[PDB]
């Protein structure tokens, strides 16, 4: 059963070349079409290309002087380059599967990855500052500031702790995102064992764990 | 390209309701019209190709109709996983052009929010900023009006105001505020208030702590 990966740098400079993998597990590419998709910022989905089954390529014309796609068929991955990017080549970038045999005929993508993140900008990576936000149920927080690019992950506990959980939208202010995240547990679970914020950030590198203390 | 319009791009539904969600394409499209799923947390799945065919897999509550130019998206009866958002793409020329997308959401009944305030951590103290939170987890409907009091008086500005997308299993909403300071403003003052009036409460909800 199909599965695709999207997988490559999260923040590109302006000029310079994008490069990502698609790693297909559970299929062939030497079967079907094995497509490139990336959605804009505001909902916009464009169709950006695909590999056939024999290798044969097909662009969108508007992205033709710039954008490549190949494959390894030894290692059942698929590339996109794209050369020369700008700041509205920001996008999450998906691969997605046109093989399914009854669907095939009808121009559907049939199976998507989760989709990767690119960030293209000049700007030098900020990591987070993460702060702990402490005081029958208990809510505790942390405070993700001042970064750069999106994204980051939140976990609490390493992912033990995932019910009760609201991780809010970064927003954008003064050239860096912030964004919050809480958790509610039984007053007797803390602070009698301990309540950890992690917060990883892939672009600078950086994975720190908070614990939330009592004041 | 094919311009594919979906010209309503929200829509609000209660559990139980039939919505239709349409699609318009610049061109006669010959019946390749697709339909997806994305889902807040970002999976997207085909529910519907060739106008009316469901995929293997999908529930018989969805459905799809259209010719020409027109194709429409039915749900028979919403349920609460289906707060998502609906994407048409056209099969007919390439490239594979897309509608803009119809964010479905689902009313519940109101729901009270859990206020919690946090005053600024010593760490960022110690930096010379001082954020002041107000989370306000688990209400309906999503429209809330919050507001900071310094000793007393309304603080328009250093708030940053974010909500949660509906959750997918509660149909509530949750938002967080944070008031942000210098260390010096922040110890100018003493209470620090944030105040949400909603629409399932006559009295504001009022947390405060004093530095």
């Amino acid at each position: 059963e199909v599965q695709l990966v999207e997988s490559g740098p999260s923040l590109v400079k302006p000029s310079q070349t994008l490069s990502l993998t698609c790693s297909v597990t559970g299929d062939s590419i030497t079967s079907g079409f094995w497509n490139w998709i990336r959605k804009f910022p505001g909902n916009k989905l464009e169709f950006m290309g695909y590999i056939t089954y024999s290798g044969t390529s097909y662009y969108k014309p508007s992205l033709k002087s710039r954008i490549s796609i190949t494959r390894d068929t030894s290692k059942n991955q698929y590339f996109l380059q794209l050369n020369s990017v700008t700041a509205e080549d920001t996008a999450t970038y998906y691969c997605a599967r046109r093989g399914f045999l009854t669907t095939v005929n009808y121009y559907a993508m049939d199976y998507w990855g989760q989709g990767t993140s690119v960030t293209v900008s000049s700007a030098k990576t900020t990591p987070p500052s993460v702060y702990p936000l402490a005081p029958s149920m208990v809510t505790l927080g942390c405070l993700v500031k001042g970064y750069f690019p999106e994204p980051v992950t939140v976990t609490w506990n390493s992912g033990s702790l995932s019910s009760g959980v609201h991780t809010f939208p970064a927003v954008l202010q003064s050239d860096l995102y912030t964004l919050s995240s809480s958790v509610t547990v039984p007053s007797s679970t803390w602070p009698s064992e301990t309540v950890t914020c992690n917060v990883a950030h892939p672009a600078s590198s950086t994975k720190v764990d908070k614990k939330i203390v009592p004041r | 390209d094919i311009q594919m319009t979906q010209t309503t791009s929200s829509l609000s539904a209660s559990l139980g309701d039939g919505i239709t969600i349409s699609c318009r394409a610049s061109q006669d499209i010959s019946n390749y019209l697709n339909w997806y799923q994305q889902k807040p947390d970002g999976t997207v799945k085909l529910l519907i190709y060739y106008t009316s065919r469901l995929h293997s897999g999908v529930p018989s509550r969805f459905s799809g109709s259209g010719s020409g130019t027109d194709y429409s998206l039915t749900i028979s009866n919403l349920e609460q996983e289906d707060i998502a958002t609906y994407f048409c793409q056209q099969g007919n020329t390439l490239p594979y052009t897309f509608g803009g997308g119809t964010k479905l959401e689902i009313k519940r009944a109101d729901a009270a929010p859990t206020v919690s305030i946090f005053p600024p951590s010593s760490e960022q103290l110690t930096s010379g900023g001082a954020s002041v939170v107000c989370f306000l987890n688990n209400f309906y409907p999503k429209d809330i009006n919050v507001k900071w009091k310094i000793d007393g008086s309304e603080r328009q500005n250093g708030v940053l105001n974010s909500w949660t997308d509906q959750d997918s299993k509660d149909s509530t909403y949750s938002m967080s505020s944070t008031l942000t300071l210098t260390k010096d403003e922040y110890e100018r003052h003493n209470s620090y208030t944030c105040e949400a009036t909603h629409k399932t409460s006559t009295s504001p909800i009022v947390k405060s702590f004093n530095r």
